[PDB]
């Protein structure tokens, strides 16, 4: 039957909707509809319909022909309406389809590409990785020479975009035949003499197999630069370009290997660098950018040296494109390790920031990162302070956007190598302008934020004499009333309260600790959140006693903001109850603990998973503190009431309970809830028990024998989920306890689960299975197959069924281990059924 | 697939005599050189041949010279495989050397004609063997212990007690319950623990009223055994041909009266190379007992016990640290390594342990703190266990 | 309905999480112990597909996780786990 | 209770796989050996002529194959391990720290040393583009090793290569001149086999030497080649292809040798020399145990050893781009290898199979001798036969 | 479970089951380097010979069915 039509896909698929007997009206060439029927089957269908279709098509792809085939599909290819996932399938059955029709295809090959094309330029990346794909699959079917003669008419054409995917494409059938396949063609169109379209088109093809290529140029890299070195020298200025453009493409794909294949091309572009001007001289620059960090030290020292003073004449061009590129060549040349820091300390660096740290340069955000990244890179190599120093004073600019860019650059410079190279005037004017730059800003610049922490951290102990005026400068700002603003303070405060610790000023952090404690009343969220943030990093390196809210008095004030719906301040004001468990211990009432641990418990089941493990860790701290006795009876008595839809949060509390403190606290409970007569509590408690047990993993490896009766008397049959839930109790003992000595306590509950292994409902039945895989990891595979092997062979059907289930389980884990236990078996008069090998003695 | 010297010899000199054959005179110069030259066979290999050959020779050696002080070189088609030096309660003082060989033993299909046990009679206080006489035998003896004044012999899956006679050695006593074949024997003062090659050990007593072997233990699992060696009175530790090494302990309270008991396994772990001697010693004066054993990698190691509970939780966690932080090289998870064929039972990898050592100083100091100590402190009481069981040679 | 799972070669892309199943297991659902890092093959991690969550196929906000379990009973040594429906085609939800 | 703690002494001294290359990133050649539980890095000194222990690491895992690479224009050999995980690794050699780097790990099956799991063989394509790790049957998987622009390793997702019913005798990587990969393996289908009661399909049942490509411009895996073999092999040897010499493989086979490169190559056989008068029952079959690869500017050679121990200088004649004839000759003899590594500066390495190890210099490359040299265009029917005699082309340098 | 090779189900001979295994085995020993020293040891044939007869046993380890 025919599945979903979309509307779009009347257009293709119109005539299946009418009912006509195929052979009646079979017109050679109209069994279209067969192929239809198919293509329908891949486009829209499940995955059957799709494997299925596919097959058939490939099959038959012979005897459809080319033509109907390609005929139909590039209809749909061509669509607007196409999904990018049916596209997909349709370049898999371009594909398989490609592959049966090795020559059929060749009179097509061009009816093709027009259609493709196109897609190799698509602003989608993955519809360019499609477009080469199925160019190279069809340069795979056909031939080199086929390709060849449909393409090559469309080198010297006068439109730039034509020959530009024509390009592109040469490479991508480079890509799929190989470099040597496509050589002699460069090397002929690279020096064609008709007209230099030509040669511009073949260079850009060497371009582009450098781009797409990448690193597997190597072998022929001295083959490409050999065909294309020509073009520094033509008389053409596009062809000039576009050959030193593809050089440093080759360069970057080279990186960092193959310095000797660009030989023959050194001199050239250095002479070059002083007879070209304009967009070539660009390129040539380019190229010799790329190129310096493949060669070696010495050689480094010696063209840089040599390309240098033009390069500074170039620091002050007008051109953009002619800065960025020069920017570019500064930082590949100050990466290379062959270029000393005293070279570019003395000749690049007074040029650099005298034409290039400009006001005009802050605003475009590609000046930008290329001069922010550039620069961080130099002081990776000449020095922080060095690079530091010089751009310190601009931090206390009138615009704020050069701020930003200083600021950036040092924080990512400070970062980087640290402070140890800062000397006491650079601190001092670092304090100084990271002071002004920060009080005066218009917005919520986190780049502010990033660099204030991150000096203050890389600093550490050199910024107690500051810690007063930043400290002041931060209640500043934190009561400046922008709701963003007192986030952005807390957050800071959050960001240096270990450095802070560590500089002897404990009283400082306890007024910004009351500061912080007057600000919980918060409407704002995400502010409320990076206060408790704030809090939580104060109290982590204080002592619980010099907290200048004390703790008697902060908890109890935190106990409300648990019912905050923002995850934010859950997240956070449960993590500040936490360390008050953990380290504050005492303070509380054990009724009021109590009663935080009851506030907490639904938040197990929060949607983030963040807020579930801080709850979790918290109620650990909390259950260490108060002790499992009281808790534990609340938590026996809300497993009975509010059960199956809210039971869950206190089954993984009662696991936490039974981890934090020792299961012997609250298994013998726990048994003491199975006795009652009513049935689903003994669910509840089976089930509390699978999660316990794999909760704990390797505590219970004491805790068995205690829990074998219960799962003794559960296990055999009193209620179909009674044996189901206890063999998952089972299978998490097994796994958890596997390889701590436990082979007599599971080996005694594997003679209770066996029982149970003819079983027709699948969920007891595949809980009994995995607890046999986790019984033959925990007791291992030779106990296991000696209780499958009397079955394996038994008379009856619905026996071997069962039985060589369990075996395919047990061989499947383990196959190795199964050669030490096989029994031996006598060969009769046919065959040879004794392992003679293991057999010998010496 | 050896010849013994003589096969090899007449061999050479029947070729030499079918190369004579060709009409050719040099025939009997290229003999001159041929049967001049015996090529070393440690460089240029040892001549083979025969899927059913064999070579078999005895040797009387001092262990602290080189020199051999007697050589008994065995039949063509013999092959032994157990030896012991033993008195016996009807004889003297006199020192007798049992050799149990195997006739026509061809291997891959397993077929045996026969087997024999030489007895020596070792004179001149164990410096040349004396003929006495060679008791044949239907299957290949590969097991032979002394016993109470006498010998027990396993012939195939037959365990027999064997006493010494003037004209050959008179069968006292026999059990067949055995499973397949009998590998080794080792006994303990009165009780019997024999090797079976395919189904681990078994625990038989000897009844002296009426010369009776019966099975009173065996194993709950199949071992394919290749040594061990009895630890006390109660237990076993064994190796395996997949490299494997075991303890197995009867129940405490048990007497050899009864029957079928069921001997639990107490120690399981998987060396990795195949083990071929297990022997409780004291390596260096003072220190302690400890399980050496060799491999057939050529490797030697020992296993040491603990002293306390302490230990055993502190370097318990030392490996399960170390399995996290410092894993296997190519991908292999250590606790299923080491569980390769039976799952680990009571046993720590000190291999692992010492990799301490060589993990980064950060991770060091994580390990070392989640045990609240410093690296150095871990890495010297890993240093302990060798002062005390193994070689220690710091003087302070 | 009728789910399955891949179960094809996984090869270098890490399996992904959204929000709501940031914490499971994609076999056994289990939330103790994630362990080991999911693989997935390629052409279940592909274009709109890339990033989408292992089980539900939303958008993935962390990593994907074999639980300690499975890992121990090597069941991450299986194929890709990515959950797929027998019945929904590729441009169904 | 009885609670036991393991310890190791004297670690495992047998070699069950050895290679050679720069590891350490110099000019220095080392050898990294697989004693079966434990990965050695060994430097060998081309002064004192002595084997120096340079790093000793625990793997915890049996080691089935052990293979080097290096990508173009490296200057630092790889190692690949396949192991008895379910996982192959790629590490590096460090130096400055004297460990082995774990530079990538992929997964792929399950533990133990498995019928189907790959990890017993391993074979790379001798440029450094990828590698194949196989199991004994079924199932075969090959990465493709690319690095990135910071000039470490990247490893991609498996290819599968799988072919149900199918045993592996034997993988080797085919040297082509940058052209797609091959990789040649020994194959054996028992279908038939396993569905004849009358047992006549076992016998006549061949292995065929076939090759398997790599389409790096499709990304996937055919069965490209195959031809049955005359009798059955027991390893294959990598023939240097490209510039260097014919592409094509060196089929060990029972009592033969069997040059086979594909195409239009006619397969060149020659008998395996057997010494005069064997003193062992002629009935026996002769193979090769391992085989050692010398590959130079100027020439190459091969060096075979057989079951008694007998190294022979294999050399290759060619004109044009085709082999003209498989020239044997007598090198020497030493005890039964496992491996054989010929580094630069004239040395050889042999881990015995059994027994110590040795180190011996290379003195004579074996020519400009009157020693028998036998070539595969002789005519015979009847083998050839050679003196064994003492050491004359090698001197024992060092023992271990 | 089907596409795994050594599987069996409900008509699984003993024949395929001990081929299964046996094959098995042989693999084994070609993995594990101890056993196939052992086997090497036993029967006085080099590693390299032990492997292949191990490999010549893979056609048909048994007999036919
Ligand atoms: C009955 C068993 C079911 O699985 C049941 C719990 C599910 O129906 C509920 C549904 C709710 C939404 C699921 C809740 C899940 C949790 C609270 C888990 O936390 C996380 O994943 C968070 C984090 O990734 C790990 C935190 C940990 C290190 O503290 C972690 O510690 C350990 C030792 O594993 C805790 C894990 C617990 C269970
Ligand atoms: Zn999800
Ligand atoms: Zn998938
Ligand atoms: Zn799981």
């Amino acid at each position: 039957n025919l599945p979903f039509l979309k509307p779009d896909d009347i257009q293709y698929f119109d005539k299946l909707l009418v009912d006509v007997d195929e052979s009646t009206l079979s017109p050679e060439e109209q069994k279209e509809r067969k192929i239809m029927k198919l293509l329908l089957k891949i486009k829209n269908g499940t995955p059957p319909m799709r494997k299925a279709a596919l097959r058939q098509i490939t099959d038959k792809a012979r005897e459809f022909g080319a033509g109907p085939l390609f005929n139909q599909i590039l209809p749909l290819l061509m669509s607007p309406t196409l999904e990018d996932q049916e596209r997909h399938l349709l370049v898999k059955v371009i594909d398989r389809i490609l592959y049966k029709l090795d020559d059929l295809v060749r009179p097509y090959v061009h009816k093709i590409l027009v259609v493709i094309e196109p897609l190799l330029i698509d602003e989608d990346y993955y519809a360019r990785v499609e477009g080469r794909e199925i160019i190279s699959n069809l340069a795979k079917a056909a031939g080199l020479a086929t390709m060849i003669s449909t393409m090559r008419p469309d080198i010297d054409n006068m439109d730039e975009y034509v020959r530009n995917t024509t390009a592109r494409a040469f490479a991508v059938v480079a890509s799929a035949l190989g470099i040597p396949s496509l050589l002699p063609f460069l090397k002929a169109v690279c020096k064609s003499k008709k007209s230099w379209q030509a040669r511009h088109t073949g260079i850009k093809i060497v371009q582009q197999i450098a781009i797409l290529m990448g690193c597997a140029i190597l072998p022929h890299l001295r083959s490409l630069v050999e065909i294309i070195e020509h073009g520094l020298v033509d008389e053409q200025q596009k062809v000039r370009t576009i050959s030193a453009l593809a050089i440093a493409a080759l360069a970057e794909a080279a990186t960092p290997y193959g310095i000797e294949s660009f030989d023959s091309v050194l001199k050239p572009l250095w002479k070059g660098i002083r007879q070209h001007r304009g967009k070539g001289l660009a390129a040539f620059l380019k190229a010799i950018g790329y190129l310096i960090p493949l060669m070696d030290a010495e050689y480094a020292n010696y063209y840089t040296r040599e390309v240098m003073l033009i390069l500074i004449r170039e620091f002050q061009s007008p051109d953009e494109e002619m800065k960025k590129i020069v920017l570019k060549v500064v930082k590949q040349c100050c990466g290379t390790d062959g270029v000393e820091a005293n070279y570019i300390k003395t000749e690049i660096l007074p040029p650099f920031f005298k034409h290039f740290w400009q006001h005009r340069m802050a605003l475009d955000r590609r000046n930008y990162r290329q001069l922010v990244d550039t620069t961080v890179e130099l002081a990776n190599k000449v020095g922080a302070a060095e690079i530091i120093s010089r751009i310190v004073d601009d931090l206390k600019d009138e615009a704020e956007q050069y701020r930003k860019m200083v600021m950036e650059t040092i924080e990512k410079i400070m970062g980087n190598l640290g402070a140890a190279d800062i000397d006491h005037k650079l601190e001092e004017q670092l304090i100084d302008g990271i002071l002004y730059a920060f009080q005066e800003q218009t917005t919520e610049d986190s780049v502010m934020l990033n660099g204030f922490g991150t000096v203050v951290n890389a600093l550490g102990k050199r910024v107690k004499p500051y810690l007063p005026q930043i400290c002041g400068t931060v209640l500043w700002r934190l009561n400046n009333k922008s709701a963003k603003v007192r986030q952005q303070a807390a957050d800071l405060i959050s960001r240096t309260a270990v450095v802070m610790k560590t500089c002897q000023e404990e009283k400082l952090m306890g007024h910004l600790g009351v500061v912080l404690y007057e600000y919980l009343g918060e409407e704002y969220p995400e502010v409320l959140g990076s206060i408790l943030g704030a809090l939580k990093a104060i109290v982590n390196v204080i002592g619980m006693h010099k907290m200048t809210p004390p703790i008697k008095d902060l908890l109890p004030r935190l106990t409300p903001i648990l019912k905050n719906r923002h995850e934010k301040v859950q997240e956070n004001c449960i993590d500040l109850v936490g360390r008050i468990a953990d380290r504050g211990a005492e303070y509380v009432s054990a009724r009021e603990w109590m009663r935080i641990c009851f506030e907490l418990l639904e938040l197990l089941k929060a949607h983030k998973k963040a807020i579930r493990r801080a709850t979790v860790n918290t109620f650990g701290y909390i259950a260490k503190a108060i002790g499992p006795h009281d808790v534990l009876a609340t938590l026996l008595n809300n497993l009975k009431v509010q059960e199956r839809q809210n039971r869950v949060c206190t089954t993984v509390a009662i696991a936490i309970v039974a981890e934090t403190c020792s299961p012997f606290t609250v298994l013998p409970a726990l048994m003491n809830e199975y006795r009652v007569p009513e049935l689903n509590v003994q669910n509840g408690v089976l089930k509390s028990l699978s999660f316990l047990f794999e909760y704990i993993g390797e505590m219970g490896k004491d805790y068995i024998y205690a829990v074998t009766p219960l799962l003794e008397d559960a296990l055999m049959d009193r209620d179909l989920v009674h044996r189901q839930t206890a063999s998952a109790v089972v299978q998490h003992m097994s796994l958890g306890v596997y390889g701590f000595g436990c082979e007599d306590s599971l080996n005694h509950l594997l003679n209770y689960v066996w029982p149970n292994v003819f079983e027709t409902s699948p969920h007891v039945i595949q809980a009994v299975m995995g607890a046999l895989e986790g019984l033959r990891v925990a007791i291992g595979p030779c106990r296991m197959l000696q209780y499958c092997l009397q079955g394996l062979f038994h008379p009856a059907r619905k026996v071997r069924d069962v039985y060589w289930k369990i075996y395919n389980s047990i061989y499947i884990g383990s196959q190795d281990a199964l050669i030490a236990h096989y029994p031996r078996i006598y060969n009769d008069d046919k065959n040879t059924y004794i392992r003679y090998e293991l057999d010998y003695i010496l | 697939n050896a010849y013994t010297e003589a096969t090899k010899a007449q061999r050479k000199q029947q070729m030499a005599e079918e190369m004579v054959e060709a009409a050719g005179e040099l025939a009997a110069e290229m003999a001159a050189a041929f049967l001049n030259e015996n090529l070393p066979e440690s460089i240029f290999g040892a001549p083979k041949a025969g899927n059913g050959q064999w070579a078999s020779v005895i040797r009387v050696m001092n262990p602290i010279q080189g020199n051999t002080l007697d050589l008994v070189q065995l039949e063509q088609n013999e092959a032994a495989f157990s030896v012991a030096v033993c008195r016996f309660s009807n004889t003297g003082e006199d020192w007798y050397v049992l050799v149990g060989v195997a006739k026509d033993l061809i291997l891959n299909p397993r077929s045996v004609a026969g087997g024999f046990v030489y007895t020596y009679k070792l004179v001149n206080n164990g410096e040349k063997l004396e003929f006495l006489h060679k008791t044949p035998v239907e299957e290949v003896p590969a097991a032979i212990a002394p016993f109470q004044g006498r010998v027990l012999i396993g012939v195939g899956k037959l365990l027999r007690v064997y006493d010494l006679g003037k004209k050959k050695l008179l069968r006292k006593c026999e059990n067949k319950h055995i499973a397949n074949y009998i590998s080794g024997i080792q006994t303990i003062g009165h009780r019997v623990i024999v090797s079976d090659v395919q189904e681990s050990f078994i625990w038989v007593r000897y009844k002296r009223n009426e010369n009776q072997l019966i099975i009173f233990a065996d194993d709950t699992y199949p071992r394919w055994v290749t040594t061990a060696s009895l630890l006390d009175y109660d237990t076993v530790a064994g190796a395996d041909k997949f490299g494997n090494i075991c303890v197995v302990r009867l129940p405490p309270n048990t007497n050899d009266e009864v029957d079928s008991q069921k001997a639990e396994v107490i120690m399981n772990y998987h060396v990795g190379e195949t083990v071929l001697s297990l022997q409780k010693t004291t390596l260096i004066p003072g220190g302690s007992e400890s399980l050496v054993y060799t491999t057939l990698s050529g490797g030697i190691g020992i296993l040491v016990p603990f002293t306390s509970h302490e230990d055993h939780d502190f370097f318990q966690h030392v490996e399960m640290h170390l399995r996290s932080e410092h894993p296997p090289l190519c991908g292999r998870d250590h606790l299923s390594f080491r569980s390769y064929y039976f799952p680990v039972k009571n046993v720590i990898d000190g291999d692992l342990c010492e990799q301490f050592n060589s993990m980064e100083p950060n991770k060091q100091k994580n390990v070392s703190e989640e045990l609240d100590r410093t690296p150095p402190e871990v890495s010297k009481k890993l240093e302990d266990i060798r002062t005390r069981y193994a070689f220690d040679y710091k003087d302070d | 309905p009728d789910l399955i799972f891949c179960r094809k070669q996984a090869g270098v892309a890490i399996g992904r999480l959204c929000e709501k199943c940031d914490g499971k297991c994609v076999i056994c659902d289990s939330y103790v112990r994630p362990c080991t890092l999911v693989r997935i093959c390629d052409e279940c991690n592909y274009g709109s597909y890339q990033g989408r969550c292992v089980i539900c196929g939303g958008p993935g906000v962390s990593d994907a996780y074999y639980c300690k379990e499975c890992t121990i009973q090597e069941k991450d040594r299986d194929g890709c786990p990515k959950i797929v429906n027998l019945g929904s085609s590729k441009t169904d939800l | 209770d009885m609670f036991l703690y393991n310890l190791t002494l004297q670690r495992a001294t047998g070699i069950s796989f050895a290679i050679h290359g720069n590891f350490s990133g110099t000019k220095q050649q080392e050898i990294v050996v697989s004693r079966g539980k434990i990965l050695e890095l060994l430097r060998p000194d081309p002064n004192t002529g002595k084997v120096h222990t340079l790093l000793t690491v625990e793997v915890f895992g049996v080691i089935r194959s052990l293979m080097a690479f290096r990508l173009t224009g490296g200057t630092k050999d790889y190692i690949v391990v396949g192991s008895d995980s379910g996982r192959i690794v790629i590490l590096e050699y460090q130096p400055s720290k004297n460990m082995f780097e774990k530079i990538h790990q992929e997964t792929f099956g399950k533990s133990g040393c498995r019928r189907i799991v790959p990890g017993q063989f391993l074979a790379v394509d001798p440029k450094g583009r990828a590698v194949m790790i196989s199991a004994i049957e079924k199932q075969k998987l090959v990465y493709i090793l690319n690095r990135d622009a910071a000039a470490r390793l990247t490893i991609s997702s498996p290819l599968e290569a799988h072919k149900a019913n199918t045993l592996v005798y034997h993988v080797v990587g085919v040297d082509v001149g940058f052209e797609n990969p091959m990789f040649a393996c020994l194959e054996m289908d028992y279908e038939e086999a396993d569905n004849d009661p009358t047992g006549e399909a076992a016998a006549n049942t061949q292995q065929t030497l076939t090759f398997y490509e790599l389409d790096l411009g499709l990304n996937h895996v055919v069965r490209k080649y195959s031809e049955p073999l005359e009798e059955h092999g027991n390893f294959l040897i990598t023939v240097p292809g490209g510039s260097d010499g014919p592409s094509g493989v060196l089929i060990c086979s029972e009592n033969y040798i069997t040059y086979k490169n594909f195409g239009d190559q006619p397969d060149i056989r020659c008998p395996i020399p057997r010494r005069r008068n064997d003193l062992d029952d002629p009935e026996r079959g002769m193979i090769f145990v391992c085989s050692a690869t010398h590959k130079t500017k100027s020439m190459f050679f091969f060096l075979a050893q057989t079951e008694q121990g007998d190294i022979f200088k294999i050399t290759l004649e060619t004109d044009e781009d085709m082999v003209t004839e498989i020239r044997l000759k007598y090198f020497d003899t030493v005890p039964v290898a496992a491996a054989m590594c010929v580094l630069k500066t004239g040395f050889l390495f042999v881990a015995s199979e059994f027994g110590n190890h040795y180190l011996y210099q290379i003195a004579h490359l074996g020519d400009d001798d009157e020693e028998p040299e036998f070539s595969s265009a002789m005519p015979l029917e009847d083998t050839f036969f050679f003196q064994p005699r003492p050491l004359k082309n090698l001197v024992l340098v060092d023992e271990l | 479970q089907s596409k795994y090779i050594g599987t069996g189900h409900a008509d699984t001979t003993k024949w395929e089951w001990l081929v299964n295994q046996h094959r098995d085995s042989y693999c084994s020993y070609m993995g594990h380097f101890d056993l196939l020293n052992y086997f090497a040891i036993a029967e006085n044939e080099s590693k390299a010979r032990v492997r292949f007869n191990l490999m010549e046993k893979m056609l048909q380890p048994c007999g036919p069915p």
